[PDB]
């Protein structure tokens, strides 16, 4: 049968390295999340309405009328939170363990990471709260660094001279349509990756121990699924609004503006990389460049061992490259003050210099200390 | 530098495996040109080793203290074909500057 | 090399008729008047 | 119990009805235990 | 071959031409509908702020800062250095009138409403990334790349500005 | 009626740690009782002694309410 | 696919049955013992960097707080 | 530079605590005799009563106390009619500049929210309500004005509301400001969330499920995942 | 490229007759006519509100101050019907030739045909017309007439005693929804 | 389309509805700017709240 092929090649006689930990579950977790996702927010689309008049009334609807509402819409708002989680653990592990040799899977995966940023942000402006407005102004202002092709550019999608109206609709009909791109993509990704087989934690050539996916990989994913089910409702249901923001809660004005603003925790990293370049466009640049530079990552392996588990001086940056996105997180948080703001200045110097230089460096001393340089 | 040399060795980790440090090679395709060098016995050894490594992975163990790899003992095979491919690799592309 | 260096001196006279193309195109549907 | 392979396990259909059948009343147990649990821990505070 | 040939270019350019028009319609779709672009109104009333004061009427869905300004007031923004302004413009150049000062609450960094009567300048602050602007609206510390603007507002009477 | 939380207020009111901590306030006060044409104010003295009482007070004051 | 994948010669491999062998065998009697043999093995690559991020955290805050701190002197 | 509401021990607190409803039904007396007439909650009808605090038919009763204009008539505007169940709250001030107006340029802001829009809500409104302590030396608010040390600038254009015995309990408990400031608090949080209550069983039912499931889902992991953790494998080179 | 390889195999070095006429070209066409649907929905979904207020209102502003708004929703109208011409004669042409031999491909094909009427429907229930409301009560009834559980589905779907607002976002959400599913 | 938009506005406008169709969707088509704009501004609105919300 043509289609029980394909099923019996991508998912129950796939060839599978037999020591893959637990992190190799978490790319099928943000599968499922996506579904998730898409669920939830197809039982929202039913009742919202993208109208600048009704949005808030149709959220509050939602949480107030519709039966098991609330339910729907904090597990849509968590479930962008646990993609995220899962988003972030999935590309620590294809740091670590040189997964981004395999390079057209790792740039179809920095282009999912994109789009996913994208739908997430205009998700976010949808409820049309408070801070939804206030953000949405501000992050689209930031397209409004280009010089020539900039300003237009951003009442284009603002759609008018300012968000409004105009903009809520269409970014509706965007954040409905992109997961659907980004299910395609996933598609494309498990492709780019089935022609090579999956990574394993110590780096070498698992052909000599493989296993089916069936019965091992797949009660594995789960339980995986289990587990980070037991996370979401857990945190939806006891701490529905733990991830969120209070000022969330207040209808749009556009005469106010939420005394402290600030993105959602993922989003963070970057806020801070922005807000430390003092030149605007530097910093949209730099901010870019932040996603974009482990686009950039599988031309500075500069190593023979394609995983860190033998490499301890690669490991010790890696863990300082966790902790100062640990730091860049929390700066963002902070506001603009002494001494947040050379934090903030230092830290991103840190994170470009260890991603940048001091890597392939240590894997050069790496190769030299085990006689091989 | 040959004590630290052998701290680094146990800080490694890969001896605790079993493994030689030639089994730790990323196989690129020069590494792969020079396993397919190799004699039928050393290759199956390396394959041995790899697949136990695997396995000890999987089971999150290492191999008892008696079992590992000395770093005296390590034997560098693959190195010495390994040199050969990379010079001729690089021969066939300084010619094609020519 | 000598030999790359005779493949770019080349191909770079093509090349640079490929972005002449792109300049038109770019230009024409950007409708950038400065042009 | 060796009945309990002979009549439930071993045949999957068998295996099967044994699953429903007590997915049917769990629900009634559980949901009957648990609201029993839930209102104590807060027995004073509901409507009645 | 010239003829078959000339055949696919003039094809081409013809496609071209069209493919260009229809991708050209739909960006125009995303553009401002015309009904956006019909808010080019506007009306104040100068009665309605006295000195050292700012009032804003969201004209154009942004707030359209009005401030009256006080002898002081006047006094010190003349005296800011325009050259030593991070936004060379003196209070006078956007202000028709010294008592009666205008302009576009979105923080030149980032689109934020500055607030007013706050800020270390007398003028305006933005609570977003710490922008204080002075009376004039201009950008004096902080990131905010230039000054607020000055809407060409209208001034009828002493009591009444159509911003225009 | 006596509202609970006049009690409880006093009890943690009574406490030295925040009876200096008035005192602090006090002298903040009286700083600007002489130092009264200036324009440093006890606002942020104001603050940490209540956030002291209350935190106190809130440890205790669901207690009595009822 | 299977059949294809690698080439490996005389390496023997016994197992056994699920049902045959104890679900959890000696579980937490070496499970135990191993989850600190491993943690003890990376403990020291990964705790010290993210033991300076809580100092920094630290620092941070209580630096911040001084700055608003009125200046004794100032107005004085 | 804001004070920061301290934690106070509420009694839905707690990881599967529920609300006290006779002290949302307190605090929505409270709401209906204070707080209704500056700040609207618009998003709570009456209909929204009933389950929680207040029977079908004696939420009608409460509806059937308010006047609803119905714009739509054969030729004319409004004969408020007796607000049925389906009515949501009356709120005050039907255009916002009228409140404006009335509060002296504040806009009592919608309480149907307030405890989920303000950080550290339902602290921040007992402490707001109960915070209308004394001014400092050298603070000049602006005329109709108040001091609270927790409110944003601390100058609410909201003066202060609760004064002990502004209103009385109808269940006769002492109506003290506090017990009234933590009435409302749990009333506005009700607001805020009508449904914690039903949420926090279903928590309760997912806990009690996952500590079943996990452990089996383990189970099998486990055997099916033992085969290989014992495989040994041996090398006989001939 | 691995990706390379599909192209090439369902595209460019697919072997196919030689001799097969202009309906053949048919199912092509429905592919450009899914795609051409889907921007130009994509489109109409920047500016339609779905709510029975608004519904009729968005449309006329779609029509009115949109720049060429009226092109995309009636391109959009006609590709709906261009879309069931080439269906029809698709399937005239599996009829005809004796291609439903080819039995999984026809059963994907009429399972496909039963999903683009479902959307079309929805689609003619969006603009908040007499007609679209007046018929979707109709069909909607339709499914009343089921035996036993008929009654239940109606509300279901309507999402109310009548078709109302309740309907008419869940019918936008699923117009939304099912074209993508159609080119799965 | 200018005259028959004359009858409307004098005859049949008393009591028929053209809600959607505006003075600015005349600009270019039967009268100028100032044309349409004398014409909207004969006719008067009534709604729009004011300071008091009036
Ligand atoms: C220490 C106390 C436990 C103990 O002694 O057991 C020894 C045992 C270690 O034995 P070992 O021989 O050293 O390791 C072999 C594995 O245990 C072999 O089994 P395993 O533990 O790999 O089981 C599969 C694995 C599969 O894990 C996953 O699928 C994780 C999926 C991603 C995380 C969840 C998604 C959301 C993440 C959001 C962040 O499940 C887990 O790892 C659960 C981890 C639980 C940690 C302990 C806290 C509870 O520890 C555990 O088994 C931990 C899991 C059970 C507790
Ligand atoms: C309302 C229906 C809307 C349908 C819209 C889509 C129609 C697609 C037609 C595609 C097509 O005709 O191109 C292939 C076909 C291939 O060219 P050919 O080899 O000369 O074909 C000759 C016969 O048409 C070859 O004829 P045949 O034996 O292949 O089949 C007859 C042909 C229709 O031709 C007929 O003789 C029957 C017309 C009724 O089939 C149809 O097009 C059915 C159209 C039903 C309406 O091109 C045309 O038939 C149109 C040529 C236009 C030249 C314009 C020069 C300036
Ligand atoms: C400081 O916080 C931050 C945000 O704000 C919370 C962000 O949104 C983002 C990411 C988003 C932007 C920088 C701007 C994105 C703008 C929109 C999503 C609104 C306009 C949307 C569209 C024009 C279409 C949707 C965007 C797509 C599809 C991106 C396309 C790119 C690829 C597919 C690759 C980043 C990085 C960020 O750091
Ligand atoms: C988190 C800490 C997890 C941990 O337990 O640390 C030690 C562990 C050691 O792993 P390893 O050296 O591979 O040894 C495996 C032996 N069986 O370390 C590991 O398990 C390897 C973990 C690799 C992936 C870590 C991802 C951390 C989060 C990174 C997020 C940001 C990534 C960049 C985003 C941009
Ligand atoms: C495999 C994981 C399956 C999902 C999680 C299974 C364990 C929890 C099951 C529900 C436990 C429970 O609280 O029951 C009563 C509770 C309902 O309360 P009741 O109606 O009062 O019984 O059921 C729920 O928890 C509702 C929410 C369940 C969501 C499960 C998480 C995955 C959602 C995926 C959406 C797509
Ligand atoms: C006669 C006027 C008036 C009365 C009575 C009144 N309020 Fe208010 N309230 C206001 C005004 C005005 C504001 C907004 C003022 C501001 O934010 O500066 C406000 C704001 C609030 C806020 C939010 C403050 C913020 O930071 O956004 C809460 C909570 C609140 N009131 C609760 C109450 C409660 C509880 C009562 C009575 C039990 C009450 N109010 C009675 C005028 C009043
Ligand atoms: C939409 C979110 C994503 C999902 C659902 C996803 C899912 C997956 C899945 C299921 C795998 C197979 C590995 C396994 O499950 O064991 C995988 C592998 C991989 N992903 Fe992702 N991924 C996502 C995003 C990303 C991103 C953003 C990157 C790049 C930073 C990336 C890079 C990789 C790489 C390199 C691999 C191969 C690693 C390996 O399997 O050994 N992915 N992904
Ligand atoms: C086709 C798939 C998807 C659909 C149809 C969809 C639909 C919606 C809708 C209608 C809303 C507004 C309702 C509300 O906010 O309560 C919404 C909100 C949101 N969506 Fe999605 N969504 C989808 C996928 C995603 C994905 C993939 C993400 C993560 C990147 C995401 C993140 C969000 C967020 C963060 C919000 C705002 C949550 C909040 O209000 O706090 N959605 N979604
Ligand atoms: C995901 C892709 C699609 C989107 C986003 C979409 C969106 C919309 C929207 C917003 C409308 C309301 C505006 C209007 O009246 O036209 C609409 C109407 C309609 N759609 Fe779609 N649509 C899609 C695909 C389709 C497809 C594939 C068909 C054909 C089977 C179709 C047939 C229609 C029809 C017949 C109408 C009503 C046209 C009318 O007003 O007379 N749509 N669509
Ligand atoms: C062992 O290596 C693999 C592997 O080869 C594959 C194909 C998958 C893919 C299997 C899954 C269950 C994930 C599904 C992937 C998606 C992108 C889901 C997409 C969701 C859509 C709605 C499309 C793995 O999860 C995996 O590791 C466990
Ligand atoms: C010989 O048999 C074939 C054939 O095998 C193929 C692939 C095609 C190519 C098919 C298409 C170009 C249509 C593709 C169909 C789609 C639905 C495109 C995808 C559209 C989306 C919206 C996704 C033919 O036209 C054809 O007949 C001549």
């Amino acid at each position: 049968h043509p289609l029980f092929k394909i099923i019996n090649h991508s998912f129950i006689d796939l060839p599978a390295p037999s020591n893959i930990s637990s992190w190799w579950n978490f790319g099928s977790l943000l599968g499922v999340c996506l579904m998730v996702q898409i669920i939830t927010g197809l039982f929202l689309a039913m009742h919202y309405t993208s109208d600048t008049m009704t949005a808030f009334s149709s959220v509050t609807h939602i949480c107030r009328d519709v039966n098991y509402g609330w339910l729907i819409r904090y597990m849509h708002a968590n479930g962008a939170s646990m993609f995220f989680i899962c988003l972030f653990l999935h590309v620590g592990r294809g740091l670590y363990y040189g997964s981004y040799t395999f390079m057209e899977t790792w740039n179809i995966g920095v282009l999912l990471l994109f789009a996913v940023m994208a739908t997430a942000f205009m998700g976010y402006v949808l409820p049309w709260g408070q801070m939804s407005f206030w953000g949405a102004t501000v992050i689209t202002n930031l397209l409004s660094a280009i010089p020539y092709i900039g300003t237009t550019l951003v009442e284009w999608i603002w759609g008018g001279f300012s968000v409004d109206k105009a903009t809520l609709t269409r970014f509706f009909a965007f954040h409905f349509i992109l997961p659907f791109i980004i299910a395609a993509l996933a598609i494309v990704h498990l492709l780019f990756l089935h022609e090579t087989g999956s990574n394993n934690p110590t780096g070498l050539n698992s052909d000599a121990d493989k296993i089916p996916f069936h019965p091992y990989y797949t009660i594995k994913d789960i339980l995986g699924i289990l587990i980070m089910f037991l996370i979401l409702m857990t945190l939806v249901l006891f701490f529905p609004d733990m991830l969120g923001d209070p000022d969330n809660y207040m209808p749009a004005n556009p005469l106010n503006t939420p005394p402290h603003i600030k993105p959602e925790w993922y989003f963070l990293f970057a806020y801070a990389i922005l807000r430390s370049i003092p030149n605007k466009l530097g910093g949209v640049l730099a901010l870019i460049l932040s996603i974009l530079i482990l686009a950039l990552m599988p031309f500075l392996h500069t190593s023979k061992q394609r995983s860190l588990m033998f490499r301890p001086i690669t490991q010790i940056l890696y863990w300082i490259l966790v902790a100062n996105l640990l730091i860049l997180t929390w700066i963002g948080g902070q506001p603009v003050e002494h001494p947040f703001i050379i934090i903030g200045q230092l830290a991103s110097i840190s994170y470009f210099s260890i991603i940048l230089i001091l890597m392939p460096i240590s894997g050069i001393i790496e190769d030299k200390m085990l006689k091989l340089y | 530098l040959d004590g630290f040399r052998k701290w680094y060795y146990n800080a490694a980790g890969f001896n605790k495996l079993g493994l030689m440090r030639d089994d730790t090679l990323h196989e690129t395709e020069d590494v792969k040109e020079a396993i397919r060098r190799l004699p039928e016995d050393l290759y199956n050894d390396r394959m041995f080793r790899i697949k136990r490594a695997l396995d000890l992975t999987m089971r999150h163990q290492i191999l008892p203290k008696d079992q590992w790899t000395k770093y005296e003992e390590d034997k560098f095979y693959l190195e010495p074909y390994l040199k050969e491919v990379i010079r001729e690799r690089k021969e066939r592309e300084e010619w094609a500057k020519k | 090399g000598p030999r790359y260096r005779e493949l770019a001196r080349n191909w770079i006279p093509t090349a640079g008729m490929w972005g002449t193309v792109g300049a038109v195109g770019l230009v024409w549907a950007t409708d950038w008047r400065l042009i | 119990p060796s009945r309990l392979y002979s009549l439930l396990f071993r045949r999957t259909s068998t295996f099967a009805l044994t699953i429903a059948v007590g997915a049917l009343f769990f629900e009634r147990a559980f949901d009957q235990g648990a609201d029993a649990i839930y209102e104590h821990i807060n027995e004073g505070k509901l409507w009645k | 071959k010239g003829f078959s040939y000339l055949v696919t270019a003039t094809t081409t350019v013809g496609v071209a031409y069209a493919a260009k028009n229809v991708v050209s319609q739909f960006v125009s779709s995303m553009s401002a509908s015309a009904d956006v672009l019909a808010m080019s109104k506007i009306e104040i009333k100068l009665s309605d702020i006295p000195e050292g004061k700012n009032m804003a009427f969201k004209w154009r869905g942004k707030p359209l800062f009005v401030r009256h300004r006080t002898k002081k007031e006047i006094d010190q923004e003349a005296a800011v250095e325009v050259s030593q302004l991070r936004d060379p413009q003196h209070d006078l150049d956007r202000v028709k009138k010294p008592e009666w000062v205008i302009l576009i609450g979105v923080c030149t960094h980032l689109g934020c409403v500055p607030i007013a009567n706050a800020g270390d300048f007398g003028g305006y602050y933005c609570p977003c990334h710490g922008s204080h602007y002075d009376a004039s609206g201009r950008i004096r510390k902080g990131p905010a790349p230039l000054n607020l603007e000055v809407p060409a507002y209208e001034f009828t009477s002493d009591d009444v500005v159509v911003v225009g | 009626l006596v509202d609970p939380l006049t009690t409880v207020r006093e009890h943690c009111e009574q406490l030295e740690k925040c009876v200096k901590a008035r005192e602090r306030l006090e002298l903040c006060d009286n700083r600007v009782s002489s130092r009264s044409q200036t324009e440093e104010d006890c606002t942020e003295e104001l603050f940490d002694f209540l956030h002291a009482r209350d935190h106190c007070v809130a440890h205790k004051l669901f207690k009595n309410l009822k | 696919e299977f059949g294809n994948l690698a080439r490996i010669r005389h390496v023997i491999s016994y197992s056994l049955s699920p049902f045959e062998q104890r679900a959890f065998p000696s579980y937490f009697s070496k499970g135990i013992p191993n989850v600190l043999r491993r943690t003890r093995e990376r403990i020291l690559r990964v705790a010290p960097p993210f033991v300076v991020v809580y100092l920094i955290y630290t620092w941070g805050n209580q630096e911040f707080e001084q700055s608003k701190r009125k200046n004794p002197a100032m107005y004085e | 530079l804001e004070l920061h509401p301290p934690s106070y021990p509420w009694s839905h607190r707690g990881l599967l605590s529920s609300l006290d409803h006779t002290s949302i039904r307190r605090g929505f007396q409270v709401y209906k005799q204070v707080c209704s007439s500056c700040h609207s909650m618009d998003y709570v009808a009456y209909r929204h009563l009933v389950g929680v605090c207040y029977t079908e038919e004696e939420a009608k009763a409460l509806a059937e106390e308010v006047e609803v204009q119905d714009g739509p008539n054969d030729d004319g505007e409004m004969f408020m009619r007796p607000g049925k169940l389906s009515d949501y709250f009356p709120k005050p001030y039907p255009n916002p500049e009228a409140a404006r107006a009335a509060n002296n340029g504040a806009l009592p802001p919608d309480l149907s929210y307030i405890v989920r829009a303000r950080h550290g809500g339902e602290d921040y409104v007992f402490s707001l309500l109960t915070g209308y302590c004394e001014p400092p030396t050298g603070v000049s608010l602006r005329e109709g004005l108040y001091f609270n040390p927790y409110f944003p600038g601390q100058a609410i254009g909201m003066a202060p509301p609760i004064y002990t015995e502004v209103l009385e309990y109808d269940d006769g408990t002492p109506a003290t400001m506090s017990q009234v400031a933590k009435d409302v608090a749990t009333f506005l949080r009700w607001a805020s969330e009508p449904e914690h209550d039903h949420r926090k069983r279903m928590g309760l039912k997912m806990l009690l499920m996952m500590g079943l499931l996990l452990p089996l889902t383990y189970a099998m992991k486990r055997h099916k995942w033992s085969v290989l953790k014992s495989r040994k494998l041996a090398y006989r080179p001939p």
